[PDB]
């Protein structure tokens, strides 16, 4: 019921610096 | 209808007991951010016409084949109904993010809707594609400050893009 | 049957486009964490066959009508096919938490269960009760807070594997309901 | 399931809107109201072997009939006392229920819905459940706000059944 | 094919609670012993009585009587008819509910009071 | 629906026949019972009350998991819809009655009752249970004297018993 | 008003048509049967403030609290005393109400119906008056089918009371 | 009016309730003791319990009849059957009048206060006519078994 | 060891923090309810020769196999080690309610308490109810309820202190679980 990479790729772009 | 505190309640009665002192601990965290998931709903419904409009403009460019003449999305009838099913699935996240708990998300708006456009033979992938669009149309315009104290509301915009992430898989 | 990998591509296909960019930046981060799935499977196909017997005992003990004369799980015939229709749920679970994607549960598994049990006369109510026991105990064991086993993993946080986890768990309930 | 947040979205869906400011507000007041009322539910459930116990002897001694009377209605054997007790620990569960959702919803669904043909039909009189719910009122020692949410949902308890 | 005291038990749960007074519960019939154990709990009959409610503050001080009158009797003086080696005895603990009979009475002697 | 003297008339519609006089001399028996049949439908409609009370307090000794939290009449809703559903098949077994023939009984009580407890969990052998307690009840009120004039009535009360093993096995 | 009379004339208006010896067949019963009900209607008139007295004493020797308690809702002053004897002679009267017109239909519109708003409102136990009818049915010295055409009417009035 | 006497003759007799229902019962055993012979029917744990459960509830509706005044509280239902009880299940009545009438003697020694073991103090007077209501009222409950 | 104020300097020892006024607002609240923390220590080690005693006695009474020939709590032998051991597991909850803190009965009592059990034979199932008994008994006599000996107390609520000893029984049963 969940997306893996599509929360996967989220999690990391907001907590990471750019 | 359950929200996020109904939903421990529920389990707990189930099997009689009464509520611990590490589950109203949990739920009152949900009371701490509160003004802050506030914001994400008034958000998205007071821009919930440019981000139908905009995801569905998009759409049209990508898959022309869905407003040929003999598309699923060709004549008015079928073109109309097709902007309310986005602007159906954009209220009931929107309703899903206020109460906390994806319970009236896919109690009635996703339960049969894989099945629903089976039967009518609307390209399920298609919607899917429109879900993406509207999601991080939203997600760009939650983490924005724009008139609000800043602070962080990340762990509350994972959650939006979550009910955006199940809406998506649901249809398809 | 798609995986991770394969809802990605799908997505792209829909309006012809070459993956690359920021959606090949979110892929090599599933793969970053892709040990973390592979050490977290490992700890429930370890512990399979006593999170079965567990959770049919506990939907037992919480309604002890299903073990009276008349009751569904009363003969031995009916009570060797609740634990394997119990372990059935778990195994594909751990298909979909292999792949990174309920594609596999939802259609071999979950697809018609409801109207297959409620045909044989199976209460879906003690169903869902042993299924959330299931749940329970795997998201104990993911983040080692077993109260009867503790197992050896590098340190760090698996906290986004607990809740797909308990995502997948909530939607066997909410199917057979 | 009858909660101020899911009060506002049944509100919205049965217009076919948007959650509009109207509904923000009512889920506003909620939140600025669960301070009192999860502190209510943690010292109500910290008290609940006190609370339970007391007030089953608090109808014992207002109708002592209920202890000399043979019969299944009465609580004169070991399983009507010990049933008794038991439909006070129900009262007590419900409004910690309904403190921590915010509203009388657990209880309308739980207890209150066919509680009038249950009474009728097992022959319990709804003045035992008002005597041991004025007990609790008066036992609890709460104060402040934290008084007020615990006693709204116990004589809206008593006004079911009064 | 009834038989004639398989029901006068029987009637006296056609009358309401309120006239029919303890003979109320006659229909529950008697379970197996396993059926009032630990998963189950079967309710026996007699709490529908006020016999097992019966603990009072008076007690008999049982030294004021003369030396002989006091009698006792154990159930049998043998340690493995008392307790066998699995806890399935009649005698000691909580395990003397586990019997096939003694599941109803006879509450039809008295009165519909 | 149709009782017992308009059930030998379909039967008689349909080989297109007059009734023989064998026929009648049967349909005169059955006059002949006559009031022996509507001392048992006085008899169970007066004390009906406390025949589905009391049996189902007898119900809740015997199997007291039923009232459990997680049991099945564990609520006040789930409580009254079962000593409900109790004086609805009480209610069509002395209609059944009444008219001789058990077609109101299955026709407007019985058909559809196994696919609803199925549909819903309740468990079918405790509803047996408590239809077979409700029978021996009935069929000790039935041959009783209590202002009655003495006779032999063992035939109308082994009707009266094959209505409740007919509601009974279509359940369980 | 159910009577045997005006529920065969329901069924015949109801589809549109003509009396028929379905329903004068029925009217019929009710004719046949009045000679038994009519002589029980005269007996507990003639019996009646002997049954009202009695019965109001029953009451107070099952449930004798009712005596003792203070309070507007027992008979313990001499207010509540002659409420309480005024409630026996309701229910007597509409058991012989019931006997003329051959059906439950005067007790329905005059009794039943609004009885359990009033016990709740006015806190009155509804097994208060079940002890009542129950000395009624075994002291009005009726037999035959007299007894039992008296007693079917007042075994209705327990019905709706539990 | 002097309800003050009233008052000291109810808590004489419910102060030292407890230790009078156990004089009584056992001095139904000390006049027969077959009773707690194996056979005997205050012989097992329950049957015992029960026999104190009863003069207690009987010594709970003599100290109620005195606290209201009158004999109406003695108007229950428990007065028919108890001789009839007593009768179906198969207890020794006339036993039962002795178990009653060791409380009707104990009841007008803690009225008086001419109990010999226990002396209590009380104001000056005369308290013979409550005395002669509980004599009153436990030959009520004596006339009730037979 | 720690108790309820070491707690909190080795909490801000993490951070290098100095205990100031928004952390010391717990440890002014102990202080406060600290004579109802005293005047229910003395209801527990008042009676706590008769807590032990029902305690192991009312697990014999729904367990009578712990005292028939080979249960293990058969002879005199066994049955006074049983006796010991409910009264050492008392001990060291009365030192964590007076401390505020389950430190010392985690690591003196609890630790490697498991491991005993399992080469000595000991019951666990049982044991856990023999704890779960006493813990009955501790919420009675704090919050006063208890059908004899009632103590002299004064008035207000000790309902957060019959839940602290709550959870100190409750992981006696997490430990040798
Ligand atoms: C032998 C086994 C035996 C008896 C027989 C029976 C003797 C007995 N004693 C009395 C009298 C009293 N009992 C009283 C009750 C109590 N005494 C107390 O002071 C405490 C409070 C309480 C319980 C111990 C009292 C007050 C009296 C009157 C005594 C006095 O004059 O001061 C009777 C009743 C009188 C009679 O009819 O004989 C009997 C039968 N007890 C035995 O142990
Ligand atoms: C003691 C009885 C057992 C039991 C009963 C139970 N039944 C229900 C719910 C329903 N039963 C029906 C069946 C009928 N309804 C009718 O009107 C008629 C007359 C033609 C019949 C035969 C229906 C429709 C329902 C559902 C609607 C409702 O009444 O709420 C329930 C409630 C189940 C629930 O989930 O609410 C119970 C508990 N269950 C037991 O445990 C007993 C063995
Ligand atoms: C993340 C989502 C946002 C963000 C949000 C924050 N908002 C904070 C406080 C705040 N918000 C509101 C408005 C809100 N309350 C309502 O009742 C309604 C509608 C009816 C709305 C939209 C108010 C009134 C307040 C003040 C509350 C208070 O402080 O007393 C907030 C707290 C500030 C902080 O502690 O840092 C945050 C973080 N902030 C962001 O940067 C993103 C964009
Ligand atoms: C198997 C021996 C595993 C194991 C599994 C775990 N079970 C966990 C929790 C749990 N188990 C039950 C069922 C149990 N409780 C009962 O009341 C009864 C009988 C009436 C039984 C059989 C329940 C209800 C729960 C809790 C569910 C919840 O929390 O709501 C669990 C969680 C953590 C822990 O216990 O450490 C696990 C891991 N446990 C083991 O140690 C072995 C390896
Ligand atoms: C010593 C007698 C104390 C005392 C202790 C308390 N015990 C309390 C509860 C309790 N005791 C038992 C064991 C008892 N029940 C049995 O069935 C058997 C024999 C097989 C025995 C010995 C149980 C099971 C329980 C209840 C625990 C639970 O519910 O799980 C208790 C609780 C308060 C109460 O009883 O209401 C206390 C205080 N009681 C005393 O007064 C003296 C000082
Ligand atoms: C809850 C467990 C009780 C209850 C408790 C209260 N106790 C209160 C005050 C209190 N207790 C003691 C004795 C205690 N303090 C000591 O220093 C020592 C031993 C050295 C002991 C045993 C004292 C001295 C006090 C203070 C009052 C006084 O001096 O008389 C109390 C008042 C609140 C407070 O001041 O902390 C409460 C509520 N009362 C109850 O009703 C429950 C059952
Ligand atoms: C246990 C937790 C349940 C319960 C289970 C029973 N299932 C029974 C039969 C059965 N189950 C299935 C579904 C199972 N097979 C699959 O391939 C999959 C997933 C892909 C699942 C979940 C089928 C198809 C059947 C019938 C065919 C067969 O058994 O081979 C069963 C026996 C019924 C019978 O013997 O008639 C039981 C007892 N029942 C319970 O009460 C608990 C809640
Ligand atoms: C059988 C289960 C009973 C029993 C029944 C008998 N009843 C007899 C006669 C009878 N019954 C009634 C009452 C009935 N007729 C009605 O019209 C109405 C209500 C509208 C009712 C309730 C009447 C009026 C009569 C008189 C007719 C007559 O006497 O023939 C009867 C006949 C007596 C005989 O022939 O021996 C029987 C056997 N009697 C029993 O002992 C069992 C318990
Ligand atoms: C009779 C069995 C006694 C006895 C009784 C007398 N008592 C007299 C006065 C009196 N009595 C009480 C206690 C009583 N009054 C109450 O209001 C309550 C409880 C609420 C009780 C238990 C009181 C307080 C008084 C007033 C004087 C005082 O303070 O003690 C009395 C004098 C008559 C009068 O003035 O009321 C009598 C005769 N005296 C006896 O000799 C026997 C043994
Ligand atoms: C004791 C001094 C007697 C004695 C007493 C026994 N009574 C037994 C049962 C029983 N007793 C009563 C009467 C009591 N209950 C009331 O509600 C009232 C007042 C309203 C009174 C006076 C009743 C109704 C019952 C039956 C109900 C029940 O069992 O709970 C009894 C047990 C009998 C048995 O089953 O073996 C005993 C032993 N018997 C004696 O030997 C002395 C003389
Ligand atoms: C009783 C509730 C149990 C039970 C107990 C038995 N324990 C036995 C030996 C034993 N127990 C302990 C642990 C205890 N001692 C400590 O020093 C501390 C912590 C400070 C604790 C908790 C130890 C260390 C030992 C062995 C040392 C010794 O006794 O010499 C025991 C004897 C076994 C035997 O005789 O072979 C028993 C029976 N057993 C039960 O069945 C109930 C559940
Ligand atoms: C105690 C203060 C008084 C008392 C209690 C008593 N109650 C019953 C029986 C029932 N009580 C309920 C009530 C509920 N059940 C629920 O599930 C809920 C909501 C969660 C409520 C409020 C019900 C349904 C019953 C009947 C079920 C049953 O049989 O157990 C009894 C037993 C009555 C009987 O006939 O069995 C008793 C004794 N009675 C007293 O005397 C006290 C004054
Ligand atoms: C006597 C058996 C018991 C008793 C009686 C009692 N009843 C009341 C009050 C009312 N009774 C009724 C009932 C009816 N009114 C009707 O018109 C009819 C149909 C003809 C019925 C059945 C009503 C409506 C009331 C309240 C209004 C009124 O008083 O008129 C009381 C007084 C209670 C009060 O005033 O609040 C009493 C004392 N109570 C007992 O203790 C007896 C056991
Ligand atoms: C084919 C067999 C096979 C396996 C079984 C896994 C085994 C495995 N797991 C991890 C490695 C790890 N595993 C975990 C997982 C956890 N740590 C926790 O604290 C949680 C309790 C738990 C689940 C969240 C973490 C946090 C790491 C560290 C590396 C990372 O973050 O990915 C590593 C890499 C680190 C190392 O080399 O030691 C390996 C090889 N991989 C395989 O190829």
């Amino acid at each position: 019921v969940v997306l893996p990479v599509a929360r996967a790729g989220l999690a990391a772009t907001a907590k990471k610096n750019q | 209808m359950l929200d996020a505190f109904a939903k421990v309640v529920a389990q707990a009665d189930a099997r009689g007991e009464f509520l611990s002192n590490t589950q109203i601990d949990a739920l009152s965290k949900m009371v701490k951010e509160g003004n802050q998931r506030l914001d994400i709903v008034n958000k998205v419904t007071s821009n919930a016409s440019a981000i139908v409009t905009n995801s569905a403009r998009a759409l049209f460019a990508e898959q022309p084949q869905l407003i040929q003449p003999g598309g699923n999305a060709y004549t008015s009838r079928r073109m109309a109904a097709c902007l309310r099913d986005m602007e159906i699935v954009l209220r009931y996240v929107s309703y899903a993010m206020i109460a906390g708990d994806s319970s009236v998300l896919d109690d009635r708006c996703l339960n049969g809707l894989r099945e629903t456009y089976q039967a009518l033979g609307t390209p399920g992938s298609s919607v899917a594609v429109a879900i993406q669009k509207m999601k991080d149309a939203s997600v760009a315009l939650a983490n924005d400050t724009t008139g609000t104290p800043i602070g962080d509301c990340s762990s509350l915009v994972a959650e939006l893009a979550g009910y955006f992430d199940r809406a998506a898989v649901s249809v398809v | 049957m798609l995986d991770a990998f394969s809802r990605v591509v799908v997505n792209s296909d829909a309006k012809a486009a070459y993956v690359g960019g920021s959606d090949l930046q979110a892929l090599k981060s599933f793969i970053a964490d892709g040990n973390k799935r592979l050490d977290a499977v490992n700890s429930i196909v370890s512990n399979a066959s006593c999170m079965v017997s567990d959770a049919v005992s506990g939907m037992i003990c919480e309604n002890p009508g299903l073990i009276s004369p008349g009751g569904n799980c009363y003969t031995n015939r009916r009570m060797a096919a609740c634990l394997r229709d119990g372990e059935i749920i778990l195994r594909y679970v751990s298909y979909a938490l292999l792949a990174g994607d309920a594609s596999v549960l939802e259609d071999r598994c979950l697809n018609g269960l409801k109207e297959t049990y409620i045909a044989l006369g199976v209460p879906t109510n003690s169903s869902i009760r042993a299924v959330s026991i299931m749940k329970a105990q795997a998201v104990a064991f993911i983040t080692n807070t077993a109260t009867e086993r503790k197992m050896s993993f590098a340190a760090g946080d698996c906290t986004s594997l607990a809740s797909e986890v308990a995502s997948y768990f909530d939607r066997v309930g909410a199917a057979i309901s | 399931m009858k909660t101020p947040i899911t009060e506002a979205i049944a509100t919205a869906d049965n217009q076919g809107r948007f959650l509009s400011n109207t509904e923000l507000q009512a889920v506003n007041g909620r939140y600025q109201r669960a301070t009192a009322s999860l502190t209510a539910a943690k010292a109500l459930t910290g008290s609940a072997q006190r609370l339970i116990t007391g007030a089953a002897q608090a109808v014992y001694n207002k109708f002592p009939y209920t202890t000399q009377m043979p019969g299944p209605a009465y609580a004169s054997s070991a399983i009507g006392k010990a049933k008794c007790a038991r439909d006070i620990g129900y009262y007590l569960r419900m409004v910690t229920y309904c403190l921590v959702v915010g509203g009388t919803g657990p209880m309308d669904e739980y207890l209150v819905a066919g509680l009038e043909e249950i009474n009728r039909s097992f022959d319990l009189s709804p003045s035992w459940y008002i005597e041991a719910l004025q007990y609790i009122k008066n036992s609890h020692g709460l104060s402040g706000q934290v008084a007020n949410e615990a006693n709204a949902y116990i004589d809206y308890a008593i006004n079911t059944l009064s | 094919v009834s038989t004639t005291k398989a029901d006068l038990r029987y009637v006296g749960a056609t009358k309401p609670a309120a006239v029919g007074g303890r003979r109320a519960m006659n229909l529950m019939k008697q379970q197996p012993f396993w059926m009032y154990g630990p998963p189950y709990n079967a309710v026996t009959q007699d709490e529908y009585e006020p016999i097992s409610a019966a603990a009072p503050k008076a007690f008999v001080d049982y030294q004021i009587f003369a030396p002989g009158t006091v009698k006792v009797s154990p159930d049998s003086v043998n340690a493995n008819e008392l307790n066998p080696v699995s806890g399935m005895s009649k005698y000691i603990g909580k395990t003397q509910k586990l019997v096939g009979d003694q599941g109803i009475s006879d509450r039809s002697d008295k009165l519909p009071m």
